[PDB]
C-alpha cells in the first residue's frame, strides 16, 4: 500500500547495489497538504490497459 | 567491449601531443618509410617519378628512424599544410598560427611540398596516414613519444564523454552539409577532395556532416562539388569517421589551447570504416 | 541495439493488430534514426514520391536513401526496431523472417529486394490507418544480382522498340530448377535512365591503357574451346565473344609503369562494382547455430553482420 | 588366457600367448541449452520488484518457467544417455546376415 | 567470443600431436557454427566441391563462404577456438601468427589462399588419420589487394608468350614473390581456372559495350552526358580499340545480364574484404614473422 510500496523500492536498488568547517546540512519534507488537495487516491495500479468509470444520472 | 586502449610509440617529431589539445583527431603514419617505390609505380610515365624520392626525404629532414618510427600524425598537420591549397585563406591559415607557435612550419614546409608531390605522381594521401583515434593519454617523454589514443569503436568518445569532446579544429572544417535541417544522428566521414593539374595537385582535409548512408554518400560525393573539372581520375576518397549519435551537441567556438575557430562535438560512435577511391 | 521505437499512433482494426504480430522478423524502411517516430513515413505512401509511385527500379532507388530496420518485439503500444545501419552489434543475432520462395543455404549474404514476384506480393492492408505495406523480399545475393540486371535491361528495351514483338522476356529465372516468373507492368524512365547512366559511366573508367593488350587475345580464347571442358563451358553460347571473332598499337612511352597490372586495377574499380552501385548493399548473412544447413520459407533465421 | 588343446604327433608345440590387448576410450559432447528472456533477469535476482503482489505474482511466473525448464534439460541427459548407447552399439554392430 | 570445440579424432602420433603444437594461433575455416565440431569439417579434404581438388578459385569461393575461427588454446581431445565472426565490434582480443610481411599496428588483415605464397608451407598434414590443414594467409588490406592482381597479370604473360612483375617493395623490405625452384610452374596451373575468369569478364564486356553504346543514344540526358565526363576518353577508346578489333540486339541484351551476372560473382570472389583487425595495445606496433599479435574482432 504505502509502507509495503516503497519497501521494494529500497530493495530494488539494494539488489542493484551489487550491480575546514561544518554546517553542510539542510533538511526538508512535504506532506499533510500533499493529500488534501489530491482529494482522492487509488494506489497500486498493476499492469493495466483500460480504466472505465460509467455515470448513471 | 565498449572500452578499449591502443598504444603506439613514435616520435614527437610529428604531432607533439603535449603541444596538441586533449582532443585531437590523430592519424597514424602507416607505411612511414615507404614511397620511394610507389613514386615510381602506379603512375603514367608523364609524371617524372624522381620527385617523391626526395620529397618525403626532405620531410624527415625536418621530421634516421632508429627504433622510434615516424608516426602519430596530428589533425592540425594536414589542415594548415593544405591551408594555402584549398579554398580558404587567412581562416584556414589560422591553423598555421596554431601549429608553428605550439608544435613548427619547418615540418609543414617540407610536407606542403609533399602535398604537391604525393598527389603529383598519383600517390594519393588516402590509405596512408590511417585513422588512429582521439588522443586519450600522452605518457610521452621529453623528445620522444608514447601515446594512448584509442581506436576500436564508440568507446573513445564515451571514455572521453563520461569525462576531450572531439574538436573540429577549424570552423572552415566540419563542412556544414545538409542545411536541409532535421532531427536525427550525425554520420562523420573523412574526405580528401582533389584537383589534379587544375590547381596543380590540390590537397584538402575536412569532415562532412550528414545523416546519410554510405550508399547515400557517393551520389552526395558527385553532387555539391565544383572540382569536377579534371578529365586524371580517382578523386574524392572517403572513409567513415563514425557516428555522432546526436545532432544536438554540435557547437561554434573560437577558443582552444592563438585564436583558432573550433567546434565541440560531444559523444561519438567511432566506427573506423573503410576507404574507397575509384572515380 | 541502440533501441528505436515506433508507436501505434491512432486506433486499431482488431484483426489487423494480429496482422502486425505475424510481421515479426520483417523489415521497415524508416528514413531516420529516432527514439520515437510516427507510422506515417513507414508505409508505401511515403515510398510514393510527389504524385507518382516508384517502379521496381525506382523502389531500388527509393530503398537507396532510406534506412532498413528489423522488427524485434511487437507491443500493442509500440514496435521496437533495431537500426540495421548502426545497431547490428548483436551477439544475440537479432532474428529476421524469410519471406521468399527460395530455400536459401547456410552462409549466404542476404540483400533486400522490393516485392516484384508474381505470387509473393507481401501486400498487407490497414484501413483504420489508411496505409499500404510492401515488405522487401530477403534473398541470397547472387540470386539478387541475377535479378537487377534483368529489370534494368528490360527497361533498356523500354527505350527502343525495331525488333519484332517476340522478345526474350527476361522473366524466367533459374535456381537449381525452380522456374520463376516476375512482374513486368510499368517501367518509369528516370529510374531506368539514372540506372543506365551509371552502367555506362562506370564501364567507361573500367577501361584503361594497358587494358587494350588483353583485347588481342580474343582469338586466343577460342583456341582453348575445342580442346578442354572448362573453357568451352565458360564460353557462353549467347555471348558476343563467339560473335566478335569473325595489334599492340605501339605508342610505348617509358615502359616501366606495369601496364598490364594497372589494367586489372581500374577495371575492378568500376566493372568490379556493378551489383552494389545499382542495388542495395548486403549486410545480412545467414548464420544458424543448430547446424541447420538451410532455412525454410517462413522461418526465423538468426542474422549476423556485414559480409 | 586362451585354452590349449596341446597336440599329439610331431606337429610342433602349442604356445600360450596370454597377451594384454588394449582399447581406446572416446570422448563425447552431449550438449543441451535453454533460453531465458529479456525480462526475468531483473526478476529471479531481486531488481524489479515492488510492494504489489503483482510484482510477486509475476515473480512466480518466472519461477514456474524455470521449474519446467530445469527438469527439461536434466531430463535431456537421461534421454541423451540412451541415445548414445544406440549409437555405440550400432557403431560396433556388424550386420547379422554375415 | 562463444568458444567452439573441434573434436580430435582417434589415435594420432606424438609428431601428429606436435603438429597440433605448431598451430596454436592459426586461422581455421568451418562450415557451421555448432558448439561441438569435428576435424572432418576442417581439413583441405573437406573442400572438395566437384569431385576434384579445389583451385585458388575453388578455395576463394569457400574462403568467402565459410566461417573463420582462431585457435586460442590447443588441447588433447578438443580444439578451443574463440571464433571471430561472433561477438560485438572491437571485443574479444585474439592472437595470430604472422607470415613474412609485417602486419603493422593497423591494416585489418585478410585471410586468403596459400599458393600465392609457398604452397607446401602451411599445408600441415596429420600423418595418422591422413588429413591436411592448409591454413590461410593473414595479409593486410593494401598488399592483399596488391598481390592478388599481380599473379593473374603474371598469368597473362605465362599464357601466350613471345617488365618483370615480381619485385613489389613493401615500406621497408623487398618482398620476394617468386619462390622459383618448384612453385611457379605449379602457380600457373593452380591459378589456372582463375585467369580465365579475369579475362572472359573483360573480353565479353568491352566487346559488348562497343556494340552497346553505338546501339544506344539513338535508339537524351544520358545521351550527351555519356561522353561528357568521357570526352577524349571513351571516344578515344572508340578510336583506339574499335579500329584494331572487329565490330544483333536480342542476343545482345541477353548477354547484358549474363556478363553482369558474372561480374557480381567476381566482386564476391575478388578484392579480399577485411574480416578482423589488428589494433593492439602497448605493443611495438610492428609484428614479425612467427610472433603473436593481439587482434580485435571487427573492421
Amino acid at each position: 500500500e504505502v509502507a509495503s510500496h516503497r519497501r521494494l523500492f529500497d530493495f530494488f536498488a539494494a539488489v542493484r547495489s551489487d550491480e575546514c568547517n561544518t554546517l553542510s546540512l539542510v533538511r526538508f519534507l512535504e506532506l499533510g497538504l500533499s493529500v488534501a488537495c489530491v482529494c482522492t487516491k487509488f494506489p497500486e495500479l498493476a499492469y493495466m490497459n483500460e480504466g472505465r468509470v460509467q455515470f448513471e444520472v | 567491449p565498449r572500452y578499449h586502449l591502443t598504444r603506439q610509440v613514435t616520435l614527437t617529431d610529428l604531432c607533439q601531443p603535449n603541444a596538441e589539445r586533449a582532443g585531437a583527431l590523430l592519424l597514424a603514419l602507416r607505411h612511414p618509410t615507404d614511397l620511394p617505390h610507389l613514386a615510381r609505380h602506379r603512375a603514367p610515365p608523364g609524371r617524372q617519378t624522381e620527385r617523391l624520392a626526395e620529397a618525403w626525404g626532405q620531410l624527415l629532414e625536418a621530421s634516421e628512424s632508429g627504433c622510434a618510427r615516424a608516426g602519430l600524425v596530428s589533425f592540425n598537420f594536414l589542415v594548415a599544410a593544405c591551408a594555402a591549397a584549398y579554398d580558404a585563406r587567412d581562416a584556414a591559415e589560422a591553423v598555421r598560427a596554431h601549429i608553428t607557435t605550439n608544435y613548427a612550419g619547418a615540418r609543414l614546409d617540407r610536407f606542403s611540398e609533399c602535398l604537391r608531390a604525393m598527389v603529383h605522381t598519383h600517390v594519393f594521401p588516402h590509405e596512408v596516414m590511417r585513422f588512429f583515434g582521439g588522443l586519450v593519454s600522452w605518457v610521452t617523454q621529453d623528445e620522444l613519444a608514447s601515446v594512448t589514443a584509442v581506436c576500436s569503436g564508440p568507446q573513445e568518445a564515451t571514455h572521453t564523454g563520461h569525462p576531450v569532446t572531439i574538436p573540429a579544429c577549424a570552423f572552415v572544417d566540419l563542412d556544414a552539409e545538409l542545411c536541409l535541417g532535421g532531427p536525427g544522428a550525425a554520420f562523420l566521414y573523412l574526405v580528401f577532395t582533389y584537383r589534379q593539374c587544375r590547381d596543380q595537385e590540390l590537397c584538402c582535409v575536412y569532415v562532412v556532416k550528414s545523416q546519410l548512408p554510405p550508399r547515400g554518400l557517393e551520389a552526395a560525393l558527385e553532387r555539391l562539388f565544383g572540382r569536377l573539372r579534371i578529365t586524371t581520375c580517382t578523386y574524392a576518397a572517403f572513409a567513415e569517421l563514425g557516428v555522432m549519435p546526436d545532432d544536438s551537441p554540435r557547437c561554434l567556438h573560437r577558443t582552444e589551447r592563438v585564436g583558432v575557430p573550433v567546434v565541440i562535438l560531444e559523444g561519438v560512435v567511432w566506427r573506423p570504416g573503410g576507404w574507397r577511391a575509384c572515380a | 541495439c541502440f533501441e528505436a521505437d515506433i508507436a501505434i499512433p491512432s486506433g486499431i482494426s482488431r484483426p489487423d493488430a494480429a496482422a502486425l504480430q505475424r510481421c515479426e522478423g520483417r523489415v521497415v524502411f524508416l528514413p531516420t534514426i529516432r527514439r520515437q517516430l510516427a507510422l506515417a513515413d513507414v508505409a508505401h505512401e511515403s515510398f510514393v514520391s510527389g504524385g507518382v509511385s516508384p517502379d521496381t527500379l525506382g523502389l531500388l532507388l527509393a530503398y537507396r536513401r532510406r534506412f532498413p530496420a528489423v522488427i524485434t518485439r511487437v507491443l500493442p503500444t509500440r514496435i521496437v526496431a533495431c537500426p540495421v545501419d548502426l545497431g547490428l552489434t548483436h551477439a544475440g543475432t537479432v532474428n529476421l523472417r524469410n519471406t521468399s520462395p527460395v530455400d536459401l543455404c547456410n552462409g549466404d549474404p542476404v540483400s533486400l529486394v522490393p516485392p516484384v514476384f508474381e505470387g509473393q506480393a507481401t501486400d498487407v492492408r490497414l484501413e483504420s490507418l489508411d496505409l499500404t505495406l510492401r515488405f522487401p523480399v530477403p534473398l541470397p545475393t547472387p540470386l539478387a544480382r541475377e535479378i537487377v540486371a534483368r529489370l534494368v535491361a528490360r527497361g533498356i528495351r523500354d527505350l527502343n522498340p525495331r525488333t519484332p514483338g517476340e522478345l526474350p522476356d527476361l522473366n524466367v529465372l533459374y535456381y537449381n530448377g525452380a522456374r520463376l516468373s516476375l512482374v513486368a507492368d510499368v517501367q518509369q524512365l528516370a529510374s531506368v535512365n539514372t540506372e543506365l547512366r551509371s552502367l555506362v559511366l562506370n564501364m567507361v573508367y573500367s577501361i584503361t591503357e594497358g587494358t587494350t593488350l588483353i583485347l588481342t587475345l580474343i582469338p586466343r580464347l577460342l583456341a582453348l574451346s575445342a580442346q578442354d571442358g572448362y573453357v568451352n563451358a565458360l564460353l557462353q553460347m549467347q555471348s558476343v565473344t563467339r560473335e566478335a571473332a569473325q595489334a599492340p598499337m605501339l605508342m610505348q612511352d617509358g615502359e616501366r609503369r606495369l601496364p598490364l597490372y594497372e589494367a586489372l586495377v581500374a577495371w575492378l574499380a568500376h566493372a568490379g562494382q556493378l551489383g552494389d552501385i545499382l542495388a542495395l548493399a548486403p549486410a545480412v548473412r545467414v548464420c544458424t547455430f543448430d547446424g541447420a544447413a538451410v532455412v525454410q520459407s517462413g522461418d526465423m533465421a538468426p542474422v549476423i553482420r556485414y559480409p | 588366457h586362451q585354452p590349449l588343446i596341446a597336440r599329439d604327433g610331431p606337429h610342433p608345440v602349442e604356445q600360450p600367448v596370454h597377451n594384454y590387448m588394449t582399447k581406446v576410450i572416446d570422448r563425447r559432447a552431449l550438449n543441451a541449452a535453454f533460453s531465458l528472456a529479456t525480462e526475468a533477469i531483473a526478476l529471479l535476482t531481486g531488481e524489479a520488484l515492488d510492494g504489489t503482489g503483482i510484482s510477486l505474482h509475476r515473480q512466480l511466473r518466472a519461477i514456474q518457467q524455470l521449474a519446467r525448464n530445469v527438469q527439461a534439460v536434466l531430463g535431456a541427459f537421461e534421454r541423451g544417455t540412451a541415445d548414445q548407447m544406440l549409437h555405440v552399439l550400432l557403431e560396433k554392430a556388424p550386420p547379422l546376415a554375415l
